[PDB]
């Protein structure tokens, strides 16, 4: 039963193979779930070195033949498209669920019947998913509990230094781009600039937008406060004609007639331009007048800012001048000829940090900027890498505590009392079936991977940490109130994880069960690898 | 490079379930059971095996070859063990049973192949043969009188001299039946004492003449020469003989008695004392009226001058196992001592002469009337030297079946040749679908496993197989426009290579098969395939 | 290279088990998923039967024989593939030590299965039972069997009514002994055709009668809607007439010019002028129109229609009565628009249409899917045809064949009734179909994860006595009638495949030496 160049695995060996191959992707990412967990650094080829724990961009990064990994990959790559977070977490449970199944393959089990005692199991994990979440207020006075959700994002991707650091960043990125309403919120719209020269420690949040060439003139003012903006898309340099060409004077007269060629569309505009500081913003104090100038700026301009002290930028990005309308408000002027007060904007202190290699400008401290901007400061570049990664899986985690209500406690608080649950459920009900139980005693084991791992990572014992949970559970069912129990992964013992602030998000967990069920029992499912297609 | 794990007793050749071991087991003994399947028949083959001792040995039974062989497979020794059973209790079955417990290892690889278990496939067979068993007793037709005339052995020994040298059979059933009836006591109304036994018909062969010149003879036949002057006795009835233990030479004393050579004077009346001795020795045993002197032991060139003028035939017998049948004939005793020929231990025999067999002249001991012998002999006589030995072989056999005609149902009878076997199938079958359970599959493969019967039998004739098998299925099953079937039940596997077509009811020719063998092989069939079916696992060293 | 004697009559067999033994597992609703290693390091973890069969490469020619008879029941009816080549796999495999060990010619094989496939075809007609054709409630559970376990699952009780609208339209009895009878003669091929309809609801899907057009009115003022439109089809576009060949005009004439351009405009004229002999409300051409010929038309009070598929003017032809005319100057009056409802052109999905849908039928129909993207019709599309194709299997044979393993065990049982009256060298391979009759329920009882053994004895005992009512549930797993829970699926889908699975084992069977080379 066998052709020329044929590889086919049948019977039980495809499941040995199928399980021990994901022992394997399952403790590269055990090691890295959690705070607690491992940093670890891929380089495919490039020299780039770059250390983050997220599970999707590990399987990116690195090419692996393995066929269990593929559909792992596929699995972390739908996480990311819907929940955004959490693909660590659902690869250790899709690889503890497959060796405590395959334990019992060699018993005897049908993989079908292990199939279907995880979609019994499924449903019943839905209905203790409504009883054991937590309804969040829509008040805007959360941002207290919002640090606490804040850091617990953060805290997973980082040295746990850095979170301090972020999480006032975070939070009031957050908050600063969401208006208080129904609505909704997009996360485009705040805008991540990345710096290679400042230590990481160093990093500030920019409430309004950030520009790279700025106006070079050593007469410019380094600080300006509560300054107007103008956009300005009349070009303020020097032209020359499509076909190469100078204008070569050999007298002083010659000198006013060949230049004048060329400033005269500039004096045009340049001359109008001034004009309006004299009308606005002349004799006013504690205001200013700012012009972007997509084009670029000749020196004879530069003088002339100079004397009026005008903040003056050249080269402008296309992209954010169509932000600095949303964030300023003034219109784009294709014609000074037509400009008037009314399309100036407003704008706080406008101040430029002047270092060697590149130059800053904020247009921060505005009354309705409507945009948000993080500034990534960092030494190396995996410390930017890493850095990017936190904030963008920080951003997409808060995300979806403001959109979903429901927000579910950490730090194996969900994990524990549903694996518990489900252990009992079925005893005391007696409703799903007399052999399918055995499968379904097989997802209850598989939940508890996550809080021994969390244990694994930090050294402590997890037969030690789950016995006390336990204790503290039993003590919960006697009494008729409601306490939630979490492990806590610095101190060793258990904690409650609602005074504690780590907190997940109902949208993440809820995909995260049904997901790597799916994902799981595939696996299960396939009988025989097939070799063919050529 | 490669570790090795598996193995934790140590360095063997080990056999696991997991490696198909009940497939490797069942194969190794179907490297044997095709040399078994051209045996039984008629028209079976005959194997050379040569002997450790340089002799090239053919025979068709194959409990002989079994023996011969080497076989280091102790899976083959369970079948090996099983026939004798066969060749010791019984006196026919040996080559169906190597054919029966090979096919059940056959058919159950089915059942292994669905995934059964070994102990409900022996649980399925043990509910098979004991329906089989109960048909046995109602398969039964005739049944022998056991009157044992001459005309009535010829239809027991007639089939089980067959299978065996074919065309013969009907020469060799003469002389089978005339010592058998010798042998026979002359009895009425007492069954509780056996009479008829096996090694009571010793048979004999010499090169030269046909099998049509042998002839059958009351007593037993040796082809040792006189050794004398005195070739053979007269025609008158009740002659002494005398049976010695102790070789003939001078007298001994029975306390030391040492002789010892030391000056030339004694060496003198070491002559001359066996010139006086025997002389006075032999001739004490003349005037008693002793006739013939039988020593077990050697005969001194001195004993042999003196018995010449006594007229004292002398016969030696070198082999002491025929002496003890030989005390059974004449009534003479042996006696350990010499000189003292007690008549209270001598016997009478009527006849004893020197007949020419064969060519060549030998010394034949029998009787007519007097003195009645349980001890009777065959002569053969033929060319080949081969051939010889499986006439005398199928005379053993034939003889044993003999004592199967005992008490324990030896008169009852069913039809061979492929008649009972095809018959049994459709009524196993109809206990299959009359059983509910698990059972139905071991018992369907029960029937079928005794398809290789008649299937054998036309294979060994050069017969089509396509062609046999349809044929006995359409004659045992029928439709009788009645309550009781009717017809023809007898349809076996004929012996064609003549005649016209197809098969033909096997009383024809009066060939049957007897219940005492064919009820006693299936229960012997059915323990061999057991012990194998059972063994899952075997644990040898390298020979 | 080649292979002659005894040995190819083993590869061929070797090779059907082969290819038989990846779909063992993907028989049934229960069927779990198979593992596609790709050259490329491409993975198809589809459950698929005949899906993964298209992506197997093989080696040995007799394997891909497998694959083209596979291809044509794949067209046939779009499932029961793999349980033909499961039955006729296991009928290569009971009959491998008869064909050989047991030394019995092909041929003598090959006839038994002729008549093993003709008392089959008996059994099949003795287990099935009457259904009535024309219960619309009967249809809805018969048809969800191509349903279920898809998205359209929510709709199956609009998907039913879809699948029956159109076809009622195009069964015709005529059932008769002077012409001889096609059953219900079901077209689903040609006149069933769907056009997708983006925008709307499911819910909102209907069965219209006619053809639909998505061009609209060609001309910026004109009659949107006529009230009844008469339709006039034509093949030659309206334009200037040239040659199919080089054209050289030589004029040196200096006013003659000028008439070649009236010419040129009246030549446009008088294709119009043809077309309004009859006075049409509605003008449609297959190929473009001229802007020239738009303003003639328009004058005349009749929409141009341009843009219209070959495919579609013949059922225009049919929906409406206008004869389709080559040359416009050929055109015969016989062309009418009658039996045509409306022309509203209203818009649907932000695009302008064409409805010529009637209230009769013109023995067609043209099925309008709607719904909430293009994603869910072209999933609406594929169901509805496979909808129908059940449809049109229950429709062709009145009668219905208990399903879950009841069918193929029950004929195993009668199969092995008629071996006993036999009495014939055929009745040994003929006992082998039986077994391989009972592969089948031993297929669904491996992928269930019951006790093969305990239940193929069960199962058997229960069709003797038990009316052969007793199949095996494939959810549940314990043997239960089919009468209760409502098994069942038409019968020719049991008849072809018992047919091809004969016809496919025979095909091996005949073939006893390969060779190669050109």
């Amino acid at each position: 039963l066998l052709n020329p160049k044929a590889e086919s695995l049948r019977r039980d060996a495809a499941l040995k193979v199928n399980v021990t191959s994901a022992e394997g992707l399952q403790s590269v990412l055990e090691t890295n779930l959690g705070p607690k967990g491992t940093l670890k650094m891929l380089v495919d080829g490039a020299g780039n070195i770059k250390l983050t724990k997220d599970g999707k961009v590990l399987l990116t990064e690195m090419q692996i033949q393995s066929p269990t990994a593929v559909l792992i990959a596929r699995a972390a790559a739908a996480q990311d498209e819907i929940t955004g977070d959490g693909t660590t977490t659902v690869v250790c449970l899709v690889g503890e669920l497959l060796r405590q199944a395959h334990r019992f393959i060699q018993e005897g089990v049908h993989p079908r019947i292990i199939t279907d005692g995880f979609e019994i199991a499924r449903k019943e994990s839905m209905k203790f998913l409504d009883e054991f979440k937590i309804s969040k207020t829509n008040l805007s006075n959360d941002r207290e509990f919002l640090l606490q959700v804040a850091r617990s994002s953060l805290l997973t991707k980082v040295d746990a230094d850095l979170t301090e650091v972020l999480t006032p960043i975070v939070t009031d990125a957050v908050l600063s781009v969401y208006d208080a309403q129904a609505d909704n919120l997009d996360l485009h719209m705040v805008e991540i600039m990345q710096m290679q020269h400042l230590s990481p420690k160093d990093t500030t949040f920019i409430k309004g937008l950030v520009l790279d060439h700025g106006g070079r003139h050593p007469d410019m003012p380094t600080r300006v406060k509560n300054a107007y903006v103008l956009i300005l898309n009349v070009s303020l340099e020097y032209e020359k004609t499509e076909v190469n060409s100078g204008f070569f004077y050999s007298s002083a007269d010659q000198r006013d007639k060949l230049a004048a060629s060329e400033r005269k569309f500039v004096d045009a505009k340049l001359k109008k331009i001034i004009d309006l500081k004299n009308e606005v913003c002349g004799m006013d104090p504690d205001k200013g007048f700012v012009i972007i100038n997509q084009k670029g700026i000749d020196p004879m301009s530069l003088d002339v800012f100079a004397k009026h002290n005008i903040l003056a930028l050249r080269r402008a990005k296309r992209r954010n001048m169509e932000r600095l309308q949303l964030v300023t408000g003034g219109e784009a002027q294709n014609s000074v000829e037509d400009l008037s007060p009314q399309i100036l904007g407003f704008s706080g202190l406008v101040y430029q940090e002047t270092i060697g290699e590149e130059k800053f400008t904020y247009v921060t401290e505005n009354t309705d900027p409507k945009s948000c901007t993080i500034l990534i400061k960092g030494s190396t570049h995996y410390a930017l890498a890493q850095t990017k990664d936190a904030v963008r899986d920080g951003l997409r985690a808060v995300a979806n505590v403001l959109k979903d209500k429901n927000i579910i406690p950490g730090a194996g608080a969900f994990y524990i009392a549903l694996s518990r649950y489900l252990r009992s459920a079925n005893m005391n009900k007696l409703g799903a079936k007399g052999k399918t139980k055995t499968g379904i005693e097989a997802f209850a084991e598989a939940l508890l991977v996550i809080p021994k791992t969390l244990v694994k990572n930090s050294g402590f014992d997890p037969l030690d940490v789950l016995a006390m949970v336990e204790d503290e559970l039993d003590d919960a069912q006697d009494s008729d109130e409601t306490r939630y129990v979490g492990v806590d992964l610095n101190i060793g013992d258990s904690c409650d994880p609602t005074i504690e602030g780590i907190w997940d998000s109902y949208r993440v967990l809820r995909n995260a069960i049904t997901g790597a069920t799916g994902i799981a029992s595939n696996l299960l499912l396939c009988d025989e690898l097939l070799r063919a297609g050529r | 490079q490669n570790p090795n794990a598996g193995l934790f007793k140590q360095g063997y050749n080990s056999y696991s379930n997991a490696d198909g071991q009940i497939i490797k087991s069942i194969a190794a003994i179907r490297e044997l059971h095709q040399m078994c399947l051209t045996s039984m028949g008629p028209c079976g083959r005959n194997k050379i095996i040569v002997n450790h001792l340089g002799k090239i040995i053919i025979t068709n039974d194959a409990a002989t070859m079994l023996r011969e062989l080497d076989i280091v497979h102790p899976a083959v020794k369970v079948l090996v063990m099983a026939t004798e059973q066969q060749k010791i209790d019984m006196g026919d079955g040996t080559n169906l049973v190597m054919i029966l417990a090979g096919e059940l290892l056959n058919v159950s690889e089915k059942l292994i192949s669905m995934g059964l278990s070994a102990v409900e496939i022996i649980q399925g067979y043990n509910m098979a043969r004991k329906f089989t068993l109960k048909e046995l007793d109602e398969m039964v037709v005739g049944e022998i009188t056991d009157k044992n005339d001459k005309n009535e052995l010829l239809k027991m020994i007639k089939p089980v001299i067959s299978s065996k040298k074919y065309g013969s059979e009907d020469i060799l059933s003469e002389l089978v039946s005339e010592a058998v009836s010798h042998v026979l006591p002359v009895a009425q109304q007492a069954g509780e004492i056996p009479y008829f036994n096996v090694d009571s018909i010793r048979v004999v062969k010499i090169m030269g003449g046909s099998l049509s010149n042998s002839t059958v003879i009351k007593g037993m036949v040796f082809n040792r020469e006189p050794e004398g002057h005195v070739k053979s006795l007269s025609e008158d009835k009740k002659h002494k003989v005398a049976v010695f233990t102790c070789p003939l030479d001078i007298a001994n004393t029975e306390t030391k008695g040492t002789v010892l050579l030391h000056n030339a004077q004694e060496m003198l009346d070491f002559s001359k004392g066996e010139e006086k001795q025997i002389d006075a020795m032999m001739k004490e045993i003349a005037d008693m009226g002793v006739e013939c002197i039988v020593a077990g032991a050697g005969v001194g060139e001195l004993a042999l001058h003196y018995l010449n003028r006594y007229g004292i035939l002398v016969l030696k017998v070198p082999s002491k196992f025929e002496l003890r049948r030989l005390c059974r004939v004449c009534g003479a005793t042996p006696l350990p001592r010499l000189g003292a020929p007690t008549p209270e231990e001598l016997g009478l025999v009527e006849t004893v002469k020197t007949m020419e067999i064969g060519g060549d002249r030998v010394t034949v001991f029998k009787q007519e009337q007097g003195e009645i012998s349980r001890t009777s002999t065959i002569i053969l006589r033929g060319a080949t030297q081969n051939n010889l030995d499986d006439i005398e072989r199928a005379i053993d056999d034939g003889v044993a079946a003999v004592k199967g005609l005992m008490k324990p149902s030896g008169g009852k009878l069913l039809p061979g040749a492929g008649a009972t076997e095809i018959e049994l199938i459709s009524r196993i079958t109809k206990y299959g679908e009359r059983t509910p359970g698990l059972l139905q599959l071991a018992i369907k493969q029960f029937a079928v496993a005794f398809e290789v019967v008649p299937r054998t039998l036309a294979e060994t004739a050069g017969l089509d197989v396509n062609e046999v098998l349809p044929n006995l299925y359409a004659a045992h099953n029928v439709t009788e426009p009645g309550a009781v079937k009717t017809d023809h039940l007898y349809k076996g596997v004929d012996i064609d290579g003549e005649s016209d077509e197809g098969v033909k009811d096997i009383r024809e020719e009066n060939i049957y098969d007897m219940l005492a063998t064919k009820k006693f092989a299936i229960n012997v069939a059915t323990e061999a395939a057991t012990t194998v079916l059972s063994i899952d696992q075997i644990i040898m060293a390298k020979k | 290279e080649r292979t002659t004697g005894r040995q190819a009559q083993i590869s061929n067999i070797t090779a059907a088990k082969a290819v038989a033994d990846v779909i063992r597992t993907c028989l049934g609703p229960k069927a779990m998923l198979k593992m596609l290693l790709d050259p490329m390091g491409g993975l198809v973890l589809t459950n698929d039967g005949h899906a993964i069969l298209r992506e197997i490469d093989v080696a040995h020619p007799a394997a891909k024989s497998m694959l083209e008879l596979s291809r044509t029941q794949d067209e046939e009816v779009g499932d029961g593939t793999t349980t033909v080549i499961i039955l006729a796999g296991e009928i290569l495999a009971q009959c491998a030590p008869y064909l050989i060990e047991k030394n019995i010619h092909p041929v003598i094989i090959i006839q038994a299965l002729k008549k093993a496939l003709t008392d089959a075809l008996e059994v099949i007609k003795q287990v099935s039972k009457p259904v009535d054709v024309e219960n619309d409630a009967a249809m809805k559970k018969l048809i969800q069997a191509s349903i279920g376990t898809k998205y359209v699952i929510h709709w199956s009780e609009k998907m039913c009514e879809l699948a029956l609208d159109a076809v009622k339209t195009v069964r015709k009895d005529l059932g008769q002994t002077v012409e001889g009878e096609p059953n219900f003669e079901i077209d689903i091929k040609r006149y069933v055709r769907v056009e997708k309809i983006p925008g709307g609801d499911v819910l909102d899907s209907r069965v219209l009668k006619g053809v639909l057009l998505n061009k609209d009115v060609v001309h910026p003022k004109m009659s949107r809607h006529i009230e009844n439109p008469r339709v006039v089809l034509l093949d030659c576009p309206l334009e200037y007439k040239k040659g199919e060949s080089q054209t050289n005009i030589e004029i040196e004439k200096e006013e003659d010019w000028n008439r070649i351009l009236q010419i040129e405009e009246e030549q446009v004229q008088l294709m119009c002028e043809q077309i309004l002999a009859v006075r049409p409300t509605l003008v449609i051409t297959e190929k473009g129109v001229s802007d020239l010929a738009q303003h003639y038309l328009l004058k005349g009070g009749c929409s141009v229609l341009r843009r219209v598929k070959k495919s579609d003017n013949n059922r225009i032809a049919r929906v409406t009565g206008a004869t389709i005319v080559n040359r416009v100057e050929d055109l015969k009056e016989s062309d009418v628009g009658t039996n045509c409802g409306l022309f509203k052109v209203e818009m649907i999905g932000d695009e302008y249409f064409s409805f010529l849908d009637n209230c009769k039928e013109p023995k067609a129909c043209t099925i309008m899917l709607r719904g909430g993207s293009k994603d869910i019709l072209n999933e609406i599309d594929r169901n509805l045809q496979d909808a129908m194709a059940v449809a049109r299997n229950v429709m062709l044979s009145p009668s219905l064949s208990p399903g879950g393993g009841a069918t193929e065990m029950a004929v195993s049982v009668k199969l092995a009734e008629k071996a006993k009256q036999l009495e014939g060298i055929q009745q040994w391979p003929y006992q082998a179909v039986a077994d391989a009759m009972e592969c089948i329920p031993r297929t669904l009882i491996q992928n269930a994860g019951g006790d093969p053994i305990r239940l193929l004895s069960q199962l058997r005992a229960k069709h003797a006595q038990g009316n052969f009512t007793t199949g095996i549930d494939g959810d549940k797993g314990k043997i239960v009638d089919m009468v209760s829970y409502g098994i069942w699926e038409p019968e020719v889908i049991k008849q072809q495949s018992v047919k091809t699975a004969i016809e496919s084992a025979c095909l091996l069977l005949r073939v006893d030496d390969i060779v190669s080379g050109v």
